[PDB]
C-alpha cells in the first residue's frame, strides 16, 4: 500500500504518487469502518453475552 | 510495566502530533497565502534520453 | 549557507539537493539562482534538532519547529554535526 506522513509536494503538481496514493487511502477507509463497525457489533455482543 | 511504557509513549506521541501537525496546519496556510501557482505542472523525465520515462 | 539533500512534496516523496541558508534566525531555502528564496522553518528559536540515531538513512538529522517540520541529509559526519550545531546556536537566540 501507500508511504506514511503524505506532505503538499506531490498533491500540488499532480503526481502518480499523489494519484496512487489517494487511490489506496481511500480503499483503506473502506476496510477501516467494516473492520471497526465489525469490532463495534462484536463489543456490543461481548457485553450481551456477559451479561 | 507495559501499560505505563505504552502510556508514557501515547502521552509524548500525541504532543508530539499537536506539534507536527501545527507545523504542517502553519505551512499549509503558507502555500495558499502567496506561492501555490495557477499555471499547469510540468512532466519530469528521467533516465536520459533512451529511456526517456516521461 | 550550503548544500543539502532533503524529501520532494510529490506522492512519491524523493529525495532532492537543495541550497540552504541559516540567517537571522531563520532557515530558507534558495529555489533559483538570483529570484527570492522560500522559507523551511519560520523560527530556529522554537526549532528542536533530531540526531535520529535509531533512523535507516545515513547522516541524516531532523528539524522540528512549531509551524514547519524538515527533514535533511547531509554528505559527511563531520557535516550532519556541523549543521546540527549550527541549528542548536540558532535555538539558543
Amino acid at each position: 500500500s501507500m508511504t506514511v506522513k503524505l506532505d503538499f509536494e506531490e498533491c500540488l503538481k499532480d503526481s502518480p504518487r499523489f494519484r496512487a496514493s489517494i487511490e489506496l487511502v481511500e480503499a483503506e477507509v473502506s476496510e477501516l469502518e467494516t473492520r471497526l463497525e465489525k469490532l463495534l457489533k462484536l463489543g456490543t455482543g461481548l457485553l450481551e453475552s456477559g451479561r | 510495566q507495559y501499560r505505563k511504557e505504552l502510556g508514557a509513549q501515547l502521552h509524548q506521541l500525541v504532543l508530539n502530533s499537536a506539534r507536527e501537525k501545527r507545523d504542517m496546519e502553519q505551512r499549509h496556510v503558507l502555500l495558499k497565502q502567496k506561492e501555490l501557482g495557477g499555471e499547469e505542472p510540468e512532466p519530469s523525465l528521467r533516465e536520459g534520453p533512451g529511456g526517456l520515462v516521461m | 549557507e550550503g548544500h543539502l539533500f532533503k524529501r520532494a512534496s510529490n506522492a512519491f516523496k524523493t529525495w532532492s539537493r537543495r541550497w540552504f541558508t541559516i540567517q537571522s534566525n531563520q532557515l530558507v531555502y534558495q529555489k533559483k539562482y538570483k529570484d527570492p528564496v522560500t522559507v523551511v522553518v519560520d523560527d530556529l528559536r522554537l526549532c528542536t534538532v533530531k540526531l535520529c540515531p535509531d533512523s535507516e538513512r545515513r547522516f541524516c538529522f531532523e528539524v522540528v519547529s512549531t509551524s514547519k517540520s524538515c527533514l535533511l541529509q547531509a554528505d559527511s559526519e563531520r557535516l550532519l554535526q556541523l549543521w546540527v550545531s549550527a541549528v542548536q546556536s540558532s535555538i539558543a537566540s
